[PDB]
């Protein structure tokens, strides 16, 4: 029984030896061709001509594909508001116009470069403020409201209003998007090998584009070199193009994107702009909150609506707020369509929440931990969307993190550092999080598995989930082994495919362990029930003996399992019913030092305590907390996407987009999983871990803000209750600019200026 | 989570052997090689004479050593160079030579070789002679990774002439000497403001190659700092980086020479010449700080629409960096 | 009229009679030699997914030297008389894993695994240069390697066991 044991990722030895196969590692067929996308260089224009004359001269050129070549449908995307290939008009700089097919990827690249496009520009909308000014939205306003805002604002001693922006994020999976499409030449049949979290949609979208039934299309996924949400839907931009090239040429065709193409075309995390107003007591107690959220959705709907719903569901973080109104609008803009990114709108809204909470504590002149604690939900409280918090463990996480991080003693040392240093300052912050577990679209909360026991007693497990590094397959084998009561060495998972488990939800929402765990467990129970008579006849025999006797007695050793998450279905009309199955909780304390003269900073120490129920695998779950935290540290501090005024992405590779590096992580980096908190609601008392910890990386942002406040008390003014705006990411530029002093003001030159 | 005590021990004698056949081939006298592609012809020059003949014969020919820049140019900027010469084999372009006035590096020397050599110098020489060396090392500290530094050549950084090169500001401020050659010609020049006339250009004739770079020892009463912005948001602009040098009159705090050179503030590496010329004979104090900060604010001022944005932050850094230099110099003086 | 290019990969001689100067070592490993352990993560030298070890007899130093390099940027035409070691050159689950491979695997330093070969080769190269490195040299070895999944802690912790 390995459940609860720190079993290494089953593919880890093979990953370290370079033996693990990713999509582009698959050998090429003798006749296999290569595709390169041709993409818009304008934010918004009419396409007046595409000229392929110079590309036709490239050795190995096969064909140029565009919308005219598509046999079935050019309408694609989750809400059918995209084209496979743009026809008359482009609506963002990465917008796919066509594709070149050639005999090598070097020749595809060469020919694509030399495809010439003529445009006539149209009025573009790039920023959230552009979109608000022009009324450019998808759909109507989303809203959750509880209590009585006017009443709340009247009872408040203090009101703080403001505006806040959080920049977007590029997934930066080390493996970019990749598809191989193999046309069989009979009956429209096609087999695709794809780096995707969503084999179901891939299969559907390809079928749709080809105009053939879904049963003709087989999609297989062994593993992804990272997904992080960016392979949940945007993978189909490459898959569908490659399928078309395969259809048209009758050869196997592949495409793996260069990093620069991937960052440009495939979308990222939604930037959010928030306008907020909070009402509170001189005690720090919150009585009224109003937030209007606006996301930059880019040039199609994609998952934007669901991402905004999840943001509204998390605008409370861990805080009880009696009178609350949150709205969300999706901005329709001439940028690549933004998508799922680990957290799925949760981190943006949780960031907004911690921001006004940080200002409440400053306004009241009270310690921030005290203000957070005071305002924290209690066990059995309802959220703003009227869900009951059962098993609310943040109080426990908070206490243990304060204690183990030695927060209060370290707070003194930070004060002493700041008293002794003029041009460097330390900051320290502790922050909680809660993260709802389930898809907020009820119908996605379904999972299948298919299990075969072969006559040697070896077991083949298949489930709807895909492996992207999170160790889902590892966990599913540990589950199957415990359920069947056999060693893990008897069980194997090969890959995910649409002909073994159909209609799978994307591997997303952090719920895969939970839902495939249950489907696998149920399949295993079915097998156990069928073997029971043989076990009874031969109670001292082996697994292998029982299996062979069952085979010889013509009892089937193959079955499906299925799970459907119970009691889900939130209504915006009644503000009622469960949006989530349960919540995952955590607390992080982080300490930083900033260089007030340069804006550079150092991450000194981070302590995290995470409630992951009874972990199925503490090594994998600790890995997820650490990995998600570091992505959040990237989101809030390091990673910054930057566009020309004309809407063209400047930051398209690791030289200009900086994800955390080995040297970025906190010098002392400690993570603990909370003990003795079994979760009755999920497989073997475990909880989802994928996405919940990412927001904890904001502890670094708020430690930085604390440090800046010190810098400002030192050099900018004497107002101890000043609220300055600090947008995310807090890059060197933003940190340096916020430490207003004799250099920012130019007072050092002899000029008058706005410092002390 | 894991148990180190169960790991297989390391066995340094059991590593994959260096190919003996390769070893035998080391005796083969090096000779010029020619490779021909669909688009490009590559000549691997074995001797300096060969390189210079080749350069005279084909001045349009493109030198490649580490390809860390040319590779980017070809892949991402669609530039094609039909004729490339690789001089990495030539002994003179790899020679590391100690001299009376400084340490000379052939232009092909890998940045890791420069870094090793300078770290050695710094650990062995008196502090007062290693000021410029430590500046170079500070620029090399959080610079790429071990992979890039093992192949990127010193000469390649200089001649690429990126506005945001971290090395060219240090070489300019220290008047590092460049020996430049063609078939016939040979000239050594200290790097100064005129070496970079326009964007991505150096003051070389089409047939010249950079042979060697002598990084100077620092003298008595001479101090040096180098600083850089730890953010980069655009391909080759708007990342502030600098070399700063001051020479005093003997035993004094009276300025004899001053050089503030900056990357990321224009379309090339530049010197704050107007500003520094006015501090000559002045004393190292609060009044000099004010005056240099006023000159820097003016001379390096950026229009609101400057390429790369970050207008305020960049001005602030030019001043804040000088402030660090000012305080460091006072600490080295007093 | 073109010379033969001769180099070694994992101890084996490669004789390339028609070297195109445009060809990168990464393309050559993956698409000619079929050694796909070495990965494309960016093509611009930032990520280290393509990290290999190069070895040569340096005729000016009179010495065998070993160093790491980005295969995505190394033109094969620079590699006459050079030896390339890729992740498959050092150990395999089909034979024996190198201690570098075993420790990163067992210390939970691989999630998705796409960066793992590049990191293994950075660590291997350090150990080939300095059999007894310090903790400090170990952290320095990886300035050129990015990992999106692990947050780096477990990799350094596994590798710290190699130090002193
Ligand atoms: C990921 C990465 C990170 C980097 N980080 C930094 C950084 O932080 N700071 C910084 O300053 N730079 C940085 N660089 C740039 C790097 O230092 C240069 O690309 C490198 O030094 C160029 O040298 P090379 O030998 O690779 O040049 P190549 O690409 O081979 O050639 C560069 C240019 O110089 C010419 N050339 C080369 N040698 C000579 C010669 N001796 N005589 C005349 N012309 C010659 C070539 O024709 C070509 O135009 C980085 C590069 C990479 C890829
Ligand atoms: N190594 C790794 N961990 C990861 C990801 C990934 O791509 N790679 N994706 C994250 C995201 S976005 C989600 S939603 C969850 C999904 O997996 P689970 O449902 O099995 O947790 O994994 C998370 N952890
Ligand atoms: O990843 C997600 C996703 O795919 C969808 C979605 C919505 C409508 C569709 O038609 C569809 O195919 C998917 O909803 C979600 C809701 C969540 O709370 C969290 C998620 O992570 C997702
Ligand atoms: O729900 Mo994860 O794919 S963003
Ligand atoms: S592929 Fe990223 S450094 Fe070579
Ligand atoms: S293990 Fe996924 S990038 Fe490192």
């Amino acid at each position: 029984d390995t459940v609860g044991r720190p079993l290494p990722h089953l593919a880890a030895a093979m990953q370290a030896s370079g033996e693990a196969v990713y999509c582009d590692d698959i050998p090429r067929y003798e006749n296999e061709l290569f595709l390169r996308l041709v993409t818009s260089t304008r934010a918004h224009a009419k396409i007046k001509s595409i000229d392929v004359s110079e590309a036709q001269k490239v050795p190995g050129f096969v064909c140029f594909l565009s919308a005219d070549d598509i046999p079935g449908s050019n309408e694609t995307g989750l809400f059918n508001d995209e084209t496979v290939f743009a026809k008359d008009t482009v609506t963002c700089v990465g917008h796919i116009i066509g594709a070149v097919v050639a005999d090598t990827p070097e020749h595809a690249e060469r020919a694509a470069h030399v495809v010439k496009v003529t445009y006539e520009d149209l009025p573009a909308i790039i920023t959230i403020e552009d979109a608000i000014k022009n009324n450019s939205f998808y759909g109507s306003e989303l809203k959750i409201e509880k209590g009585d805002l006017k009443k709340g604002f009247s009872e408040a001693d203090n009101v703080v209003s403001g505006e806040l922006y959080i920049g977007g994020q590029d997934h930066f999976y080390l493996e970019t998007h990749c598809t191989i499409a193999i046309p069989k030449g009979e009956e429209g049949e096609m087999e695709l090998f794809v780096s995707t979290q969503n084999a179901m949609k891939t299969q559907s979208f390809v079928a749709k584009m080809l105009g053939v039934p879904v049963n003709r299309i087989l999609v297989r996924v062994k593993r992804m070199g990272g997904g992080f949400g960016g392979k949940e839907t945007r993978s189909t931009l490459v898959s569908v193009a490659v399928a078309l090239a395969a259809y048209k040429t009758g050869h196997p065709v592949r495409c793996m994107l260069d990093r620069n193409e991937d960052m440009l075309i495939t979308g990222g995390r939604h930037p959010f702009l928030a306008r907020y107003k909070v009402g509170f007591m001189k005690t720090g107690t919150i009585v009224a909150l109003e937030v209007d959220h606006y996301s930059n959705a880019g040039n199609s709907r994609d998952l934007s609506h669901s991402i905004m719903e999840r943001a509204l569901f998390h605008m409370d973080n861990c805080y009880k707020i009696p009178n609350i109104r949150g709205t969300g609008r999706l901005c329709k803009t001439n940028l690549s369509s933004n998508t799922a990114f680990r957290g799925f709108g949760g981190p943006q809204a949780l960031f907004i929440a911690e921001n006004w909470m940080s200002e409440v504590a400053v306004t009241c002149g009270l310690p921030a931990e005290e203000v957070r604690w005071k305002n924290m939900y209690k066990e059995g409280d309802l959220t703003h969307f009227n869900q009951r918090l059962e098993g609310f463990s943040v109080p426990r996480c908070w206490d243990e993190c304060l204690k183990s991080s030695q927060y209060y003693a370290r707070k003194s040392e930070v004060d002493k550092f700041n008293k002794e240093n003029c041009w460097k300052k330390r900051g320290l912050c502790i922050i909680p999080t809660k993260f709802g577990i389930s898809f907020t679209v009820p119908f996605l909360n379904q999972a299948g598995a298919l299990i075969h026991v072969y006559t040697d007693g070896s077991v083949l497990v298949s489930h709807g989930g895909t492996e992207m590094g999170q160790g889902l397959h590892t966990k599913m084998v540990q589950v199957a082994s415990k359920a069947l009561k056999i060693p893990i060495s008897k069980i194997y998972i090969s890959e995910t495919s649409t002909n073994t488990v159909p209609n799978s939800s994307p591997t997303a929402a952090s719920v895969s362990t939970d839902i495939y765990g249950q489907a696998v467990y149920e399949a295993c129970q079915t097998i156990l029930k069928r073997l029971e008579p043989f076990k009874k006849k031969n109670p001292d025999g082996s697994w292998e003996d029982w299996v062979m006797a069952a085979y010889q007695d013509r009892v089937s050793l193959s079955t499906t399992g299925f799970y459907r998450t119970p009691n889900l279905g939130y209504s915006f009309e009644t503000n009622s019913g469960n949006a989530f199955h349960y919540f995952t909780y955590g607390v992080a304390c982080s300490e930083v030092e900033i260089d007030c003269l340069t804006g550079d900073h150092k991450n000194l120490r981070t302590d995290i305590v995470m409630d992951v129920g009874s972990s199925l695998n503490p090594a994998i779950d600790i890995g997820q907390v650490e990995g998600a935290f570091v992505q959040g540290l990237g989101l809030f501090t390091l990673e910054e996407l930057h566009y020309s005024p004309e809407g063209s992405l400047h930051t398209r590779g690791p030289s200009t987009y900086k994800i955390p590096a080995f040297g970025s992580i906190p010098t002392e980096f400690r993570v603990s999983l909370l003990r003795d908190c079994p979760n009755k609601k999920a497989i073997y008392a475990s909880k989802a871990v994928g996405e919940p910890p990412l927001f904890l990386g904001a502890s670094v942002f708020f430690a930085i803000k604390d440090a800046i406040r010190a810098a400002r008390a030192q050099h900018t003014n004497n107002n101890t209750k000043e609220l300055f705006r600090l947008d995310s990411p807090a890059t060197p530029e933003k940190i340096r600019n916020a430490c207003v002093d004799k250099f920012t003001t130019l007072c050092v030159t002899g000029a008058p200026g706005n410092c002390k | 989570l894991f148990n180190p005590e169960e790991f297989m021990p390391l066995d340094p004698t059991q590593e994959p052997i260096f190919p003996p056949e390769l070893l035998r081939l080391k005796d083969v006298p090096p000779k010029q090689l020619r490779f021909e592609g669909e688009r490009v012809t590559w000549i691997q020059a074995s001797t300096l004479k060969e390189l210079l003949d080749l350069k005279a014969q084909h001045p349009e020919a493109k030198l490649v050593v580490g390809n860390t820049e040319i590779g980017i140019e070809m892949k991402f900027k669609n530039q094609l160079f039909p004729m490339i010469i690789c001089p990495a084999w030539i002994p003179e372009l790899n020679a590391v030579e100690h001299g009376p006035e400084g340490i000379s590096f052939g232009a092909a020397c890998a940045l890791s070789s420069v870094e090793k050599t300078l770290l050695e110098a710094v650990a062995k020489l008196p502090t007062q002679k290693t000021e410029v060396f430590r500046g170079v090392l500070e620029q090399l500290r959080w610079f790429a990774g071990k992979q890039v530094k093992s192949v990127a050549s010193l000469g390649g950084n200089i001649i690429t002439a990126s506005p945001i090169s971290d090395l060219n500001p240090v070489f300019m401020a220290s008047g590092t000497k460049l020996t430049i050659v063609s078939r016939g010609t040979r000239r050594t020049v200290p790097m100064d403001h005129t070496f970079f006339p326009s964007y991505r250009k150096t003051l070389l004739g089409p047939e010249e190659i950079l042979l060697s770079i002598e990084i100077p020892y620092s003298r008595e009463d001479e101090f040096f700092s180098a600083f850089k912005q730890a953010s980069r948001r655009e391909d080759d602009i708007a990342k502030v980086t600098c070399g700063m040098r001051v020479l005093f009159q003997p035993g004094s705090m009276q300025v004899k020479e001053l050089a503030l050179c900056y990357g990321g503030m224009a379309d090339r590496t530049i010197s704050a010449l107007k500003t520094t010329q006015k501090q000559l004979s002045k004393f190292w104090n609060e009044k000099l700080l004010q005056d240099v900060c006023a000159g820097l604010a003016e001379e390096l001022s950026l229009s609101p629409d400057a390429p790369g944005g970050m207008i305020e932050f960049r001005r602030t850094l030019t001043l804040s960096f000088f402030f660090k230099f000012y305080l460091t110099v006072l600490k080295k003086l007093g | 009229t073109a010379d033969e290019l001769v180099f070694f990969v994992n101890g084996k001689k490669v004789v390339e009679k028609n070297a195109d100067p445009e060809t990168t070592l990464l393309a050559y490993l993956r698409r000619k030699l079929g050694l796909r352990g070495t990965k494309l993560g960016c093509g611009e030298g930032g990520c280290g997914a393509c990290t290999v070890m190069l070895s040569k007899y340096d005729r000016l130093q009179d010495k065998i030297i070993h160093f790491s390099a980005n295969a995505c940027l190394a033109p094969i035409c620079t590699l006459h008389h050079v030896a390339v070691t890729t992740v498959e050159g050092i150990g395999s689950t089909k034979t024996r894993l190198h201690p570098v491979q075993e420790r990163i695997a067992k210390s939970h330093g691989s999630q998705c695994g796409f960066c793992t070969p590049g990191i293994v080769m950075s660590m291997y190269t350090l150990l080939r240069n300095q059999p007894e490195p310090t903790v400090e040299e170990i952290e320095d070895a990886f300035q050129g390697n990015l990992c999106r999944c692990t947050g780096y802690r477990p990799i350094l912790q596994g590798f710290r066991t190699f130090a002193k």
